[PDB]
C-alpha cells in the first residue's frame, strides 16, 4: 500500500511488462516492440543471409 | 482512375511472361505445341466455354504476373511506364484517382475461387498464397526484398491458422499493387 504493484517481467507474447517512472507510476506492457523487433527479428536475419 | 495506376507492377507483362503464359495456356488442353502459328491455330477454334475453362485452371494458381496484360509493342508503347511518364509532358488532362480499402487481389479473386471450389480443389488456396507471396517481392522475386517486405508486414504465421496470414497478405499487396 505504497504505490502500483510492480508486476514481474513474463517472457512471453500478451505480457513483458514494464514500469515508468512517472508521477502516477503506471505499468506499460511492451517497450519499443517495434524497434526491437526491428533489431532482433528483421537484421538478425538481414546479418545471417 | 479509380484502384488503379499506369505504375502498378502488373500493367506491363513482358515477353519473358506473356510467351510462357500462352505455353502454360497450350499444356492445359490436347493443343499442338510447335510455332507461333500453331499455338493460335487450334485456338482459333477451339469452343469458347473449354477455352475458359483453361483459364480458371491457370490464373488460380501463378499470381498477378502470370494473369494476362498489356504487352509493350513498338507502334503502342515505347518505353516501360515508369520511365515513359516522365517521356510524355505538355499534354492537358485533369486526373482524379483513388482506391478502396477493400481492394484487394484475394477479393479481385474471389470469383476465381467459385469455379475451385465447384469442382473442389482445397490445394488451389494454400499454392495461391505463396504465389501471391512470391510476387510479394520484385518482379525476379529476389529473396532480399521478399523477406524484407515479409518482416514488414509480419505474416510468416503460415502454420496453424489462415486467420492474420489471409488478412496480413491482403495488407501487403494492395500497398504495392494497389495503394
Ligand atoms: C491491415 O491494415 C489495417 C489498416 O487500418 C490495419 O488496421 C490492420 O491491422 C492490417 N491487418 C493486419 C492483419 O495487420
Amino acid at each position: 500500500t505504497f504505490a502500483t504493484p510492480w508486476p514481474d517481467f513474463v517472457p512471453r507474447a500478451g505480457g513483458e511488462n514494464y514500469k515508468e517512472f512517472s508521477e502516477l507510476l503506471p505499468n506499460r506492457q511492451g517497450l519499443k516492440k517495434a524497434d526491437c523487433s526491428f533489431w532482433s527479428k528483421y537484421i538478425s536475419s538481414l546479418k545471417t543471409s | 482512375l479509380m484502384g488503379g495506376s499506369a505504375l502498378s507492377p502488373a500493367a506491363v507483362i513482358s515477353h519473358e511472361r506473356a510467351q510462357q503464359q500462352a505455353i502454360a495456356l497450350a499444356k492445359e488442353v490436347s493443343c499442338p505445341m510447335s510455332s507461333s502459328q500453331e499455338v493460335v491455330s487450334c485456338l482459333r477454334q477451339k469452343p469458347a466455354n473449354v477455352l475458359n475453362d483453361a483459364q480458371t485452371k491457370l490464373l488460380a494458381v501463378s499470381g498477378p504476373f502470370h494473369y494476362w496484360g498489356p504487352v509493350i509493342d513498338g507502334h503502342f508503347l515505347r518505353e516501360p511506364p515508369a520511365r515513359a511518364l516522365k517521356r510524355s509532358l505538355w499534354v492537358e488532362v485533369d486526373l482524379l484517382i483513388g482506391s478502396s480499402q477493400d481492394d484487394g487481389l484475394i477479393n479481385r479473386a474471389k470469383a476465381v475461387k467459385q469455379f475451385e471450389e465447384s469442382r473442389g480443389r482445397t490445394s488451389s488456396k494454400t499454392a495461391f498464397y505463396q504465389a501471391l507471396q512470391n510476387s510479394l517481392g520484385g518482379e525476379d522475386s529476389d529473396a532480399r526484398v521478399e523477406a524484407a517486405a515479409t518482416w514488414y508486414y509480419s505474416l510468416e504465421h503460415s502454420t496453424d491458422d489462415y486467420a492474420s496470414f489471409s488478412r496480413a497478405l491482403e495488407n501487403a499487396t494492395r500497398d504495392y499493387f494497389i495503394i
